[PDB]
Parts: structure tokens; C-alpha cells; sequence
């Protein structure tokens, strides 16, 4: 449906770390989700095989 | 007689398949490789990626070469009359050269 669920995007973080003669920094962005619908708000079905 | 209806490559339909660009010095610089890779996309999966080597996303591509041949035989009397060596001022010779 239109407003199936609310979805909170966080802020980006880095992890500056070097390993074996190489900078290996990774990226991260925490998230969270919650369904703002009383009763079911999404359905699916098996169409083909 | 019979004409020769020439054909232009660009005016064909197949031209859309490949891009053709005139590189003049290829025959000289082809002595080695050119070796440009292109790309690869990658999905940002959750969970921390380890600190290892396999981050390869840049598969390489290497040139291959091709040629084209043609034979253009010309007779021995032809260039005789062409070069003016076997020539006399007669109307006859001034015609066979044509």
C-alpha cells in the first residue's frame, strides 16, 4: 500500500583502518523500520512455476 | 555494359551495432597491449565486509587485431603503355593507352 511502513535513514559513519599495506575503511548507515498499518498492509501470491 | 552499384557501410542498418572511429597510427602502436577494464556494480549488503583481498570489480578487456586483404593484378602491357615507354606517336598507340 501507499504508506506501507515508516523508514528512518540514519547518518553515515566510517571506520578508518589499515591492513597489510592498504587502507581498508568501511561504510555504515544504521536504519529502522516500523509498519504504520493496523491489520495487514501487504499481500503476495504465487503466480507462475 | 554493366555498372557497379557501390554500397556505403554507414548507410546500412548494421552500422548501429558497432562504433567505428578512424585511428590512424594503430598499425604502429599495436605492437603491445592496451588493456583497459570496464566496470562491475556491487550491492551494498548488510553485515560488515571482512578486511580481505577479493574486492575485484574491474574485469579487464584486451585488444584483438584483424586485417583485410585484396589483390590488384595489373598486366605487363598495361604499365608498358601507361609509363610511356612502349609508346609511338601514332594515333593507334595514343588510343590503346586510353
Amino acid at each position: 500500500e501507499k504508506a506501507s511502513e515508516s523508514y528512518f535513514m540514519g547518518q553515515m559513519q566510517v571506520a578508518r583502518t589499515e591492513s597489510g599495506g592498504g587502507l581498508h575503511l568501511q561504510l555504515t548507515q544504521p536504519r529502522a523500520n516500523v509498519d504504520l498499518g493496523v491489520g495487514f498492509t501487504a499481500a503476495y501470491a504465487a503466480a507462475a512455476l | 555494359c554493366s555498372t557497379l552499384s557501390l554500397v556505403r557501410f554507414l548507410e546500412l542498418g548494421l552500422s548501429v551495432a558497432c562504433v567505428c572511429t578512424k585511428f590512424p597510427e594503430l598499425s604502429y602502436v599495436a605492437e603491445g597491449t592496451i588493456q583497459f577494464e570496464v566496470q562491475q556494480p556491487m550491492i551494498a549488503r548488510d553485515g560488515p565486509h571482512p578486511a580481505d583481498q577479493p574486492v575485484h570489480n574491474y574485469m579487464i578487456k584486451r585488444l584483438d587485431r584483424r586485417s583485410l586483404n585484396a589483390a590488384f593484378s595489373i598486366a605487363v602491357e598495361a604499365l608498358g603503355l601507361i609509363s610511356g615507354e612502349n609508346l609511338d606517336g601514332t594515333h593507334i598507340s595514343s588510343a590503346m593507352r586510353l
